């Protein structure tokens, strides 16, 4: 069995920029009438840990990203259209 | 068409202001996030601080906090940025920038931005 080091542990889960799964509504929670598809978006966003209960991983840098994106009126038709979402450049941990 | 008209940078001391502004026409602010990016000798875009002024909800990047101030007057289509205590590492092109709030109707633009103003922080 392969055992994963405990640097390579370490260094891997620490607090950084890392592709996040985004749900789009969530962003923008404003027509609730109207579904997304796909639902969910791919950004680069803070995670991981900081190792001190005192601390969180939070962006220090952002930038833009837009996306073609599908509104949904459910029986109606489905239509193209853009939106644009922050990712995250760069995380720190800092005092919670 | 949409333009945005942008005014206000220069050279300063550290220490120093600058009130950046872009005016809008086109389109009307209030359905938009308006603001800024910026672009430093070998870095990537950053943002700087955005509005929604339909609200008035604001956002800033960290190194930034305590020294910018993002406001809009939506009745000149105007959005303006206060920057006060410069520093060195300010230094870059500060581009104004708008996207559609939430989901943009087709194909046409939804995301732009401007020529860029210049500013620098020196001595």
């Amino acid at each position: 069995h392969e055992v994963v080091k405990f640097m390579d542990v370490y260094q891997r889960s620490y607090c950084h920029p890392i592709e996040t799964l985004v749900d789009i509504f969530q962003e923008y929670p404003d027509e609730i009438e109207y579904i997304f598809k796909p639902s969910c978006v791919p950004l680069m966003r803070c995670g991981g840990c900081c190792n001190d209960e005192g601390l969180e991983c939070v962006p220090t840098e952002e930038s833009n990203i837009t996306m073609q994106i599908m509104r949904i009126k459910p029986h109606q038709g489905q239509h193209i259209g853009e939106m644009s979402f922050l990712q995250h450049n760069k995380c720190e941990c800092r005092p919670k | 068409e949409v333009q945005l008209v942008e005014s206000g940078g220069g050279l300063v001391q550290p220490g120093g202001s600058l009130r950046l502004s872009c005016a809008a026409s086109g389109f009307n602010i209030k359905d938009t996030y308006i603001g800024w990016v910026r672009r430093a000798p070998g870095k990537g875009e950053e943002l700087v601080a955005r509005i929604y002024p339909t609200n008035g909800y604001t956002r800033y990047a960290d190194s930034v906090k305590g020294r910018f101030t993002i406001s809009a007057d939506t009745s000149k289509n105007t959005a303006y940025l206060q920057m006060n205590s410069l520093r060195a590492e300010d230094t870059a092109v500060y581009y104004c920038y708008y996207h559609y709030y939430g989901w943009h109707p087709g194909y046409g633009l939804s995301y732009s931005s401007g020529q860029g103003t210049l500013v620098t922080v020196s001595s």
